[PDB]
């Protein structure tokens, strides 16, 4: 809603303007792979196992490769929020020059 | 480019903070009027 | 999502997101400070045809 | 110079959700981001620090389909963001009362909970900067440029 | 010298600023002398010329 | 070691070739620093 | 021949991470896991 | 900023007193702390992780 001043002729007598809007949304999107291997599922089945401690052993190996590519995983959005603002920060921004 | 709705106005979500020329820019919108004083198409 | 190859199996996730800009007018600036070190070499290349 | 970073564009909105604010509790009104040498080399003869831990809220904001909004979904294709409230009001504007300046709806909401966070302020012209560089938390030991 | 860039090109300035702060460019600093851009790539450099 | 740490942050090609105008000038010029400009104090603080 | 059960239970903690494949020279065995291999078990 | 500094008096030691000894003559290669890396081998595949 702009504002006015009331002015003399020979200037034209100014109304009241009105100024009104629609922005359309623009979309992004995030990628994260994981990959895990063949016998790194069987370990998680159950296919290679014993009755011996070594297989049972087996199983905290294939555990912890989860567990090291989970937080690799999970962490690895909030550092690209901290990337999707400065692709967009660097698109709206025209330089001090002009 | 639709005419939005104007009863979205009538109850505002946020309200800004600062006044400009805004038919300078235009292009960051899309659906742009310029209503000299109060007029036809707003009803 | 889930889809396979070379024996391996891959977990890729997505998520997608939005950016409204709501600013009336200007809301950011670029402000180039410094000059590292250029590209080129100002050199001599012809171009051919 | 600094001062024509902090007055060539014109402020946006009032949420009254941010709160980005200090100790003393007045609020942010910009932030900068630099890289790590120039940041080095405006605190150490351009600029002042004025304080240490800024509080910053924690929650967010949740924005659900839930109501009577999920009909006008389905049947018709659109959505409101907040029809119970947009279309409560279309009852007593008709009837009772009328108001140049209205109540905003984000002010009636709650207000979100704040911890303690470490970051560096500046004071540039006559309002606050969060200063920052950014090659450290993000873009450390990764195969990406920094932007 | 290419006349339908141009004028495809428009003529309000407050946008024409900010297209070329983060303007597409026509190079690639990976090529090996210089080549033209190949389409996946898409640097955001900015252009005074 | 000032241009490679300018450099571990980042790997073709002409990002190698341009390491090398950067040892051969970062070492013509401020390899011995406490004989040439030590008479200033910013630069030493530095 | 890295021994893979000995830093299941580890002795100290690094402080500082890099891309480590930039100086590969100065050791004797060392492996890219792109974030699970077969013959980690 | 300060003259008097505070350090240590002695070094660590790692001996072969104990369990290691054993394969340190039989096996004939040596864990360094086989007391403790090898019991937190059995705990981890009994409770927790």
């Amino acid at each position: 809603h702009q504002p006015l001043i009331a002015r003399d002729g020979p200037h034209p007598i100014e109304q009241p303007t009105h100024n009104y809007m629609t922005k359309i949304i623009d979309r992004r999107a995030l990628n994260a792979a994981f990959s895990l291997a063949t016998e790194a599922i069987a370990l998680l089945t159950g296919e290679a196992l014993d009755g011996t401690g070594i297989g049972a052993h087996r199983q905290l190996r294939a555990i912890q490769q989860l567990a090291r590519n989970v937080q690799a995983v999970l962490g690895a959005f909030e550092r690209g929020t901290a990337d999707q603002m400065l692709h967009v920060l660097l698109e709206k921004a025209p330089p001090l020059a002009l | 480019p639709p005419g939005y709705r104007y009863a979205a106005a009538m109850v505002p979500t946020g309200s800004l903070l600062s006044t400009i020329e805004v038919a300078s820019h235009r292009r960051l919108f899309d659906f742009f009027s310029r209503v000299r004083s109060d007029a036809n198409s707003l009803y | 999502a889930r889809h396979e190859t070379g024996g391996g199996v891959n977990f890729t996730l997505t998520q997608p997101r939005g950016n409204v800009d709501l600013g009336v007018g200007y809301t950011a600036v670029v402000a180039t400070a410094t000059v590292r070190n250029p590209v080129t070499d100002m050199g001599n290349l012809p171009q051919n045809f | 110079w600094l001062v024509d970073l902090t007055t060539a564009t014109q402020p946006s909105v009032a949420v009254p959700r941010l709160t980005h604010a200090d100790t003393r509790g007045r609020p942010v009104d910009g932030v900068l981001v630099t890289t790590a040498p120039i940041k080095q080399r405006l605190l150490q003869s351009f600029l002042k620090v004025e304080d240490t831990e800024a509080d910053v809220p924690v929650t967010y904001g949740e924005m659900v389909l839930n109501g009577a909004n999920l009909v006008t979904a389905l049947v018709m294709g659109k959505a409101v963001r907040s029809l119970d409230d947009v279309g409560r009001h279309l009852l007593e504007m008709q009837e009772e009362q009328l108001d140049l300046n209205r109540q905003t709806l984000d002010e009636l909401e709650s207000a979100p909970q704040t911890t303690r966070v470490r970051a560096d302020l500046v004071s540039i012209g006559e309002k606050l900067v969060f200063l920052e560089a950014l090659e450290k938390r993000i873009y450390a030991a990764t195969n990406v440029p920094y932007p | 010298f290419t006349s339908a860039d141009i004028a495809a090109k428009h003529r309000c300035l407050e946008r024409l600023i900010v297209e070329t702060g983060s303007a597409v460019s026509t190079a690639t600093a990976a090529s090996d002398v210089q080549f033209k851009r190949p389409p996946g790539c898409r640097e955001l450099v900015e252009d005074p010329c | 070691l000032l241009p490679m740490q300018r450099y571990l942050d980042n790997a073709t090609r002409v990002a190698r070739a341009t390491l090398v105008a950067e040892l051969k000038r970062s070492f013509c010029e401020t390899s011995f620093f406490l004989g040439k400009a030590g008479h200033r104090r910013e630069a030493v603080e530095a």
